[PDB]
């Protein structure tokens, strides 16, 4: 996309990872498995929540009839109530087409977005301890246990702690 | 036939919440607007790719 | 051959395609509709106040009492008015019902 | 449309590996964007959630890591139904446990919310055999007026397993019958009080004779009360 | 790791009246993730809300769930009488994934009742046996919240009574209790004067039925 | 945002940064204080301004009078005029609502761009010279007088100048 | 704009590279010489080529006269006609401006991004292989024939098959 992370340098999707979008896979001495990020999903289900219903409910109408019933020598007006009826049609036909056109791309990218910086959160906290091996994945340079697992998910990584053991593994 | 709705066309009845219909433009009550498409689909999740 | 940390999105059996303003048939993983293409198929109770159906005659029969509309139990109210494409029982007697239109847009409702 | 029924065995010698299974109907066991878990509910405990099984072209299992040791659930696609298994079964692991699916991911948005819950399978862990009730008379007597009735009883004690029947002269007197429920005493049998409000004027006169079923020993005992 | 509490524990109110639930979690809770449950009694769970603030399937427009973040809540607009249940919050996070609350009771009940404390000694048929069981009976009463010890010799006994609670009964909304002093022959002949002290919020000061043994 | 840095690794923004929208907090040995990039809060004004003025001067209007008068046998045509009123009403005011809704969605991810970028210019000139400390800071591995700091801002760190002087405390 | 790459990092752009929109310029012992990644052009064709079908396709109208004529005694629908005419003018050309301005912008962040996105493949390729000296160039640390070239344009550069070499050449230069 524009951000380059989704059908980007990650190159497809974990159809096991069933608790958000965005998420994690690790796998260490003690087991693996898959597990989301609800942070970020979160947010992206608050805002796409709101999107949807900001295009829903700013559309707001009142109660009115279009049927108008002209006889025979009032064809001028009665193609003139034509030409409103038909001009309101072209319009909202190239507004609704538009918008989900433009939107449904900003949304997808939105999706990428949420990706690239889930990405760099674990990036800026494993500096060197660890080595980007690609396709958006990290191998550590040193042994990470599900204690440890579960601190770069929550952003309390600590560097200071692993940068011992890592720094003779990197050799 | 015995039913209550908000917006009735020539052709039935909508019982609906959405923006845009294409079921008739002529139209009694407070209806969405009749727009000539055909498949209006708005993204919600990601690009799925197994 | 050590510890990894892989970071990744969602994916499922979704089927469903939307249109960008880049790509056509995009496959997204969840979606929403916003345009309504369906309908009950009956003229039903606008603003909980049954229509009024002519059933065989036009507004002209039935404000003037043609007889083929005597039939036409006439209530106190009605949100709209129903005719069909086939209604002809009108001004039986040949003339001009003056301001037709406009006595029907007062009627409507 | 879609429904859950529960089965497997009700007791469980605490020490073997407790069983049970959930067979599916409307729905697949195999089928993507809903998951099928257990939970169990322990008056001690409150609502545990155990494990989930879901398929996602490959079986998945997640398990609680409170035991996440001892816990176990396989599927079955030929008979759309997926077990239960919880090895080395202890007195903790007495409860009522529930099969339950899952629904994330509906419009609105997202949230996993458990929709379907099975009737519900109480599960007790226990060492004793099968054994009979006894069942000793609470005799009533002047001292026990409190106002201008009196109270009168039968205690059902050292039975097991669950449950027994209490039934005051043959269903004839239901008015003020209160039959508490059953206590779990240390020895690991069970015991019941069930009492009676009756008119003061009525001892000497009346006749009031409670009965105790207890079907799983095929015990039933007829004990008349009198006062002192 | 995420600990949701309720409160209030108990919860009593009239039909018809409004009522509020709170649920306070020890972090931080996904909006979403977030679920109601409601167990009539003897019948199992029934999803409620979800996502915080969407009713179920079937469920009535008098349930409507709020919060965020923290603190979350359920609120009941009118009781109706089938509203008498117990009802459960629950969360998921990525590290404890499901977790529930302890549950708020809704006793749909009023009208504050003092027991009436009936004492029953130990059969002479049970005697013959070994075992020595005293019963102490609370009969309709209301609320719940009810002490009942045990005096021996004026020597305050614990650690050798067991209680029970009926539930709550479907015309005057009362409870009833009963205590069993479960001793040994020796230690039951051991003394002379066996009590039994309740103090309810109904009784101004507290009530004592005894005996003597062999009496 | 989407490219991350407001509300992201640069966790707030500055009180005490009056000068600008972007700017730096510089701390060496003979100052420390908040100045502003005025080259990247030019631009951003210059395009915030085009873009208010280009949908404020793109609405170009004509003298018009909308009183319609209709006598009591002319309802018909009456209630044409209420139905194109009431539906260039609900034209503009979807159009209004989703264009501010939209619009601010981009204005905003137009600033956070601006931040990121500025900062990966910075990062590009103190390649290894200076330690990417998080939270959107720089710690230097040198001695940075104002001549130094002034060079960074205005985008002419002389790398070679303090590569020795920085390969040593590097330790 | 957006991504820093157009006008960005990336200070100008190549007359001489007229094969396609983005590409490379080689420099080594066999020659030089521009060549575009068209893998990377197809993708901006494909996709601007739909943007601006569905801005053209996506308006379609009937067969419509708009002519009204009225008499002397008709002036009110008369400006009734007008007022739908001059509405839907002031709505279409709003509409029209405003589409092209803001489609415009998002056109050319949409080349912006994907020049970065094009680097960032080149650097997650030449990780510890190549120097980053800026303005979107690579310094290689070993030799790169043009076998070595035509396998980074095209995505199969062997980073095990240099890393002895560059790794010898990086200590070197430091000293
Ligand atoms: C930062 O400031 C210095 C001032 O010394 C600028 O340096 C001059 O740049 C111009 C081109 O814009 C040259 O013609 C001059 O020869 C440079 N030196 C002097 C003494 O004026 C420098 O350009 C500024 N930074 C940027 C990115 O333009
Ligand atoms: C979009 O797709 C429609 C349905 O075709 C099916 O799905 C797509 C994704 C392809 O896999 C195709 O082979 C399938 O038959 C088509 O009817 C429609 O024409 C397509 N849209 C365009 C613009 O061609
Ligand atoms: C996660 O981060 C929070 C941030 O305040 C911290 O308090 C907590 O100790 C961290 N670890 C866990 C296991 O929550
Ligand atoms: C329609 O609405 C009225 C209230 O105005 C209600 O009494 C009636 O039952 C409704 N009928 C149907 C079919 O929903
Ligand atoms: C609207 O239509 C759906 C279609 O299934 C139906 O389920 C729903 O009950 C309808 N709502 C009303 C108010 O009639
Ligand atoms: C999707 O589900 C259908 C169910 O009929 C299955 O046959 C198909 O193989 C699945 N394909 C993918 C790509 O998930
Ligand atoms: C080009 O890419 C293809 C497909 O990835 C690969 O098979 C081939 O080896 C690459 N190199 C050349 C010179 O074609």
């Amino acid at each position: 996309g524009l951000f380059g992370a989704i059908a980007g340098f990650i190159e497809g999707g974990w159809t096991g990872m069933v608790d958000g979008w965005y998420g994690y896979h690790h796998q260490n001495e003690q087991g693996s498995g898959y597990a989301a990020d609800l942070k970020s999903t979160q947010n992206a289900i608050d805002g796409i929540t709101n999107k949807v219903n900001s295009v829903i409910e700013k559309m707001n109408t009142q109660f009115t009839a279009v049927g108008k019933e002209f006889n025979h020598l009032e064809k001028r007006i009665e193609n003139l109530n034509k030409k409103v009826d038909d001009g309101f049609l072209d319009i909202w036909t190239y507004n609704a087409e538009l918008l989900v056109l433009l939107e449904n791309e900003r949304t997808l990218d939105y999706h990428d977005s949420n990706v690239k910086n889930l990405y760099e959160k674990v990036r800026s906290q494993l500096k060197n301890n660890a080595k980007e091996i690609g396709n958006g994945c990290f191998e550590f340079y040193h042994k990470c246990d599900n204690t440890c697992m579960e601190s770069v998910k929550n952003g309390t990584y600590d560097y200071p702690k692993y940068s011992e053991e890592a720094k003779l593994n990197r050799e | 036939h015995d039913c209550n709705t908000t917006c009735q066309t020539p052709k039935g009845a909508i019982n609906t919440s959405l923006p845009f219909q294409n079921i008739h433009p002529i139209t009694i009550g407070k209806c969405p607007k009749y727009v000539k498409s055909t498949k209006l689909r708005l993204a919600t999740g990601l690009r799925n790719i197994p | 051959p050590g510890d990894t940390l892989c970071i990744g999105y969602h994916a499922n059996n979704s089927t469903d395609t939307v249109d960008t303003v880049l790509e056509k048939n995009v496959t997204v993983t969840h979606s929403v509709n916003l345009l309504e293409d369906k309908h009950n198929g009956k003229l039903c109770k606008l603003r909980g106040v049954a229509p009024l159906h002519l059933g065989k005659c036009n507004i002209a029969g039935w404000i003037l009492g043609n007889p083929e509309c005597e039939s036409l139990s006439t209530a106190s109210s009605w949100s709209y008015i129903v005719e069909t494409p086939s209604s002809d029982n009108g001004t039986c007697y040949p003339g001009d019902f003056i301001d037709y239109e406009e006595l029907r847009e007062q009627l409507s409702s | 449309q879609v429904q859950l029924q529960q089965s497997g065995p009700g007791l469980v010698k605490p020490s073997q590996t407790l069983s049970l299974t959930c067979a599916i109907s409307g729905d697949s066991v195999s089928s993507n964007s809903v998951a099928w878990n257990w939970i169990r509910q322990s008056p001690s405990r409150g609502l545990e959630w155990l494990g989930r099984t879901y398929f996602r072209s490959k079986w998945y299992t997640d398990y609680a890591e409170s035991l996440k040791s001892r816990m176990t659930i396989n599927p079955d696609t030929s008979k759309n139904e997926f077990s239960l298994h919880l090895k080395s079964v202890t007195s903790d692991d007495t409860a009522v446990y529930y099969c339950v699916r899952g629904i994330i991911f509906n419009w609105p948005l997202g949230g996993w919310s458990f929709d379907l819950w099975g009737r519900g399978t109480l599960v007790s862990v226990s060492s004793p055999s099968t054994k009979g009730p006894s069942v000793f008379p609470l005799a009533p007597s002047s001292k026990s007026t409190s106002g201008g009735t009196a109270a009168l009883g039968c205690l059902v004690k050292d039975y097991f397993p669950e449950p027994v029947t209490v039934s005051w002269n043959s269903g004839a007197l239901t008015s003020g019958v209160h039959t508490f429920p059953a206590v779990l005493q240390s020895s690991g049998l069970y015991s019941l009080s069930s009492v009676v409000t009756v008119p003061s004027s009525s001892l000497g006169t009346q006749t009031y004779i409670c009965n105790v079923n207890h079907k799983p020993s095929n015990t039933k005992v007829d004990k008349r009360v009198e006062p002192k | 790791e995420i600990v949701l509490t309720q409160s209030p524990g108990t919860l009593s109110l009239s039909p018809g009246d409004s009522a509020t639930l709170s649920c306070r979690a020890s972090q931080s809770v996904a909006s979403s993730y977030l679920a109601w449950y409601q167990q009539k009694p003897g019948q199992s769970p029934r999803l409620l809300i979800y996502a915080t603030i969407n009713r179920a399937a079937d469920i009535p427009d008098r349930f409507s769930g709020s919060g965020s973040g923290t603190d979350f809540a359920l609120t009941i607009s009118r009781l109706e009488p089938e509203d008498f249940a117990v009802y459960y919050c629950q969360q998921f996070d990525s590290s404890s994934m499901y977790t529930f609350g302890q549950g708020t009771k809704l006793e749909i009940t009023r009208t504050v009742a003092a027991p009436s404390v009936f004492i029953f000694p130990p059969s002479d048929e049970q005697l013959k046996s070994g075992t020595a069981s005293v019963v102490c009976l609370l009969n309709n009463f209301y609320p719940r919240e009810a002490k009942v010890q045990w005096k021996v010799d004026n020597a305050l006994q614990s650690g050798n009574s067991q209680e029970s609670v009926t539930e709550q009964d479907s015309k005057d909304s009362t409870y009833s209790l009963s205590s069993t002093l479960t001793l040994s022959k020796a230690d039951y002949e051991k003394h002379k004067l066996y009590a039994c002290e309740v103090t309810h919020q109904g009784l101004s000061s507290p009530v004592t039925k005894s005996f003597n043994r062999g009496e």
